[PDB]
RNA sequence: UAACAGGCAAGGUGUUGUAAGUGGUUGAGCAGCUGCCAUACUGCGAUCCACUGAAGCUUAUCCUUUGCUUGAUGAUUCGA
């Protein structure tokens, strides 16, 4: 986590145009490789994985 | 009253019953928290006051026409650090409050110290009577 | 091989951390053992009495932070045990533990 | 729109954003003083035994 | 934006510490708790050898 | 076999906040000494200053990685 400083953009609250501290979280996200696909049919008992 | 806008939840440093200082020149030398003027309450939870909170007071040291008698009062300083939206944690050297009317009009005429800035935008007549806001 | 001699520096205050004081350390004598059991593989460890005199130097509460030891692997001699190879850990009085890389060579 | 992102050190009470600012505010320590004068000095002092 | 620490002489980015208001009333912005504790303990910032006011009484 | 790890190490980042040694008279003074030559050193002195934001610790559940070093084996069971 690291905490931004930003300036707020919201009409008439009392932090309108006045710069606020927020906390933020950092998420390391390196790319997804798509590696297959699944299909699903409707059944009267749920969803059902048909094909992979 | 005096509220326009929306005050943010600060840390409520003054419960029932704390003895803060009177900074008012009314001759009272104490306040004493009997209640807080918006507290709905929870079981075992004491009502507590922070900056800009109107509360119900008595006077424990002071003039005898002010002692032994319930009065309203607004808190202008506190020792519990409290966050502002600018990320500032700000605290004071003394808890203090001023004896006030029912309609936010200040009773006396001068304030001996600084008034916190979250107090002074709710109560104009405490802003009008202080040297240094914040 | 089967007879090696390493001069290494074990950061003792990392092992014996997470253990309550007055019990740190008779556990250093238990961590010098499970340290010469990993770098040398042999589960037999003979600690020099000078290593004892040094781990017990500042009492049962205060042990060294680093310590420079020599692990000498040798063969059992007196009616050889199930495992032939044992380790002998000796104490090396090093003044400065800085820039002292682990040397595998030792006569 | 962010004005600022605090990248000060979270292993303590960090006082500087970038390691440049730790060398703008503070100076060179018994460190990069000595390590910048143990290279250019030794490059003319390794030959002192040779000559 | 960038306050100065009233004990240690350090720059203060947003976040990072307190602001004690006295009733004189002077505001004191401190860097972190180590400084503010040494202020209320009434250490002198020209005699703790790690602050900027000590580093210009000397050079260091 | 060693594209990987473990131990160290180095650097980062912190945390205490100026190590030990040496030098200075830095220093309140000295029923302490010392020539004619007017002189002076001290193993005398808390403290102070210089080397010195030094030194210590810092993953054990901190961060990084060309550094040094190590790493051929196990055991139990399971069939459409």
């Amino acid at each position: 986590m690291t905490h931004i400083v930003r300036e707020a953009d919201r009409p008439g609250s009392k932090i309108n145009k006045k710069e606020v501290v927020e906390a933020v979280t950092v998420l390391e996200t390196p790319p997804m490789i798509v590696v297959g696909a699944v299909g699903y049919i409707e059944t009267p008992f749920g969803l059902r994985a048909l094909v992979n | 009253g005096g509220t326009a806008g929306g005050k943010f939840r600060i840390s409520l440093g003054l419960p029932v019953g704390a003895v803060m200082n009177c900074a008012d020149n009314t001759g009272a030398k104490n306040l004493y928290v009997i209640a807080v003027h918006g507290i709905r309450g929870r079981l075992n939870r004491l009502p507590a006051a922070g900056v800009g909170d109107m509360f119900v007071a008595t006077v424990k040291k002071g003039k005898p026409e002010l002692r032994k008698k319930v009065m309203p009062a607004v808190v202008i300083r506190q020792r519990k650090p409290f966050r502002r939206r600018d990320g500032v944690f700000i605290y004071f050297e003394d808890n203090a409050g001023v004896i006030v009317n029912n309609k936010g009009e200040m009773k006396g005429s001068a304030i001996t110290g600084p008034v916190a800035k979250e107090c002074a935008d709710l109560w104009p007549r405490i802003a009008s009577n202080a040297s240094s806001i914040a | 091989n089967e007879v090696v001699t390493r001069e290494c520096t074990i950061h003792l205050a990392k092992r014996v951390h997470n253990i309550g004081f007055k019990k740190r350390a008779p556990r250093a004598i238990k961590e010098i053992r499970k340290f010469a059991e990993r770098e040398m593989g042999t589960t037999d460890v003979r600690i020099d009495t000078r290593l004892n005199k040094h781990i017990w130097s500042k009492g049962i509460r205060s042990t060294p932070f680093r310590i420079r030891v020599r692990l000498a692997r040798r063969r059992n001699d007196d009616e050889d045990s199930p495992n032939k190879l044992y380790t002998y850990v000796t104490y090396v009085p090093v003044s400065t533990f800085k820039n002292l890389q682990t040397e595998n060579v030792e006569s | 729109k962010l004005k600022f992102i605090d990248t000060s050190s979270k292993m303590g009470h960090g006082r500087f954003q970038t390691p440049a600012d730790k060398l703008a505010f503070m100076g060179p320590l018994k460190k990069d003083r000595l390590k910048e004068e143990a290279a250019a000095t030794t490059a003319a002092a390794a030959a002192a035994t040779t000559t | 934006k960038i306050g100065l620490c009233a004990f240690s002489g350090y720059k203060i980015y947003p976040g990072h510490g307190k602001t004690m208001v006295k009733i004189d009333g002077k505001s004191f912005t401190f860097l972190d708790k180590k400084c503010e504790r040494s202020y209320l303990m009434k250490r002198n910032p020209r005699k703790v050898t790690w602050t900027v006011l000590y580093r210009r009484k000397h050079r260091k």
